[PDB]
């Protein structure tokens, strides 16, 4: 069984998800429209910028993230944002279409659409394979959310000063995750191991995106297309 | 990090 | 009569205008859509950002602007951009509607629409009165263009090092302007004086906009809505 | 002024 304190974590994490994920995607109409070579980068940079704001909102409701120092909250978000956006977009990724479907068709993102925002297939290939591997796991919502808070609360990230406090928080989430799969997921006897692998798969995707973003930001003709938040989060400032 | 501080309240 | 060298200035200035002003406004559909309180600021910040790029293109074709040092080209644009945008938008300002008409109706900008981008009527009132005063002058295109290059080429601007070279260029434009009205404008015997007044009216508008932009940029919830170019041009960096 | 320099070539 699960503790009452272990399930308040799950409740507050699930409540912190619905708040920051709009299943109607009704705010996409407010982005720079899509165009279908750097076309489509205005749209996707707007999309990503919106996603970062919903990640920050999600983080602030993780039990105990708000109690960290501002330097550590900034530091964890600066290194984990792009991982959590790839993570949370699994909810709109379709195995049938191999695209993300957000209420289009103007918001249906094939590989042809995402190749046009300045990133090579050397990032889009692993990301799409990541998306089917995660969608095939058929995670419950409670498990999808926990993996977000676990991924955010990793201390092996550049810039963290309080390695003891956030590790303590992250371990607490894994134990809630392991208990959840024991009690509530039928046949999940391998699942916690595959999910932890997905964390390591996320790091290979971050490292690549961080590599290709540096090429985009050294070209001011493309860097001026991004939004000020994107420039701050993916920036290299301490 | 002006916007991040502001976004974290 | 006019010199052959005086009319190459007018030719190259007029050619440098049509290039950087699209009378079809067919690139507005690529901005963050309008919404009709800080609504409408996404759109208008995109609009202004696009306008700055067309001003920079115009400047680079002014005869002798490209020969200045990069510090002076940056410095003149940083202080004069917002004046030239107000200037060049006279071509779409309608006296009948008291609005700017750019091929709407989604791109028709009443005062209600422009009050919503974070600026008070303490800026919108003088600006609209400026727009009718300039539209009532019924400037030829040759005179409208010259006033742009004259306004850009002012040396009494913060950050200019070569006061002698650009004053020499600006004076050359005024003499072309005065000759043009002598020879080509019937009844313009007061016109060069009213146009020079418009330059001074432009400075009161700049000073105000610079004042209200400082309030917008000290609020990160609004400053993140602007574009990276806007932040550079209207920024206070040297 | 990265974008301005780049825009002025
Ligand atoms: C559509 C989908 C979200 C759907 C949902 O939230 O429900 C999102 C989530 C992951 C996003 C990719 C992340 C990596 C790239 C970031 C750069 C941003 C830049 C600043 C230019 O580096 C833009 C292009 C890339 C390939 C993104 C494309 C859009 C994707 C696929
Ligand atoms: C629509 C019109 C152009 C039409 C055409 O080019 O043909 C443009 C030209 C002058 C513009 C005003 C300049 C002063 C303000 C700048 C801030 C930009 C900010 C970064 C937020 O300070 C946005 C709101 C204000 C009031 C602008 C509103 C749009 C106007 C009226």
């Amino acid at each position: 069984m699960l503790s009452d304190e272990q399930m308040q974590i799950i409740n507050s994490l699930v409540e912190a998800h619905h708040k920051t994920y709009d299943d109607s995607y009704s705010d996409f109409v407010r982005f720079r429209p899509p165009v279908r070579r750097l076309s489509m980068l205005p749209h996707l940079a707007d999309l990503v910028s919106y996603s970062i704001q919903k990640v920050i909102g999600f983080a602030k409701m993780i039990p105990g993230f708000r109690d960290l120092t501002a330097e550590d909250q900034i530091a964890l978000l600066k290194s984990s944002a792009i991982e959590i956006i790839m993570l949370r977009s699994n909810q709109s990724f379709s195995l049938e279409d191999m695209s993300w479907s957000c209420g289009g068709p103007d918001f249906k993102y094939c590989i042809n659409d995402v190749t046009k925002a300045g990133h090579t297939l050397e990032l889009l290939e692993p990301l799409v394979k990541f998306q089917v591997g995660l969608k095939k796991l058929k995670l419950h919502e409670e498990e999808h959310v926990l993996l977000m808070a676990i991924c955010l609360l990793s201390p092996d990230r550049p810039g963290v000063q309080d390695h003891v406090r956030i590790e303590a928080l992250q371990d607490r989430l894994c134990d809630v995750l392991q208990a959840y799969i024991r009690i509530q997921h039928p046949g999940g006897r391998l699942l916690y191991a595959k999910m932890i692998q997905k964390l390591a798969d996320l790091r290979s995707l971050n490292e690549e995106h961080s590599k290709q973003y540096r090429s985009l930001s050294f070209q001011p003709e493309h860097s001026m297309q991004l939004t000020p938040l994107v420039l701050e989060v993916f920036g290299s400032e301490v | 990090h002006k916007i991040l501080h502001r976004l974290l309240q």
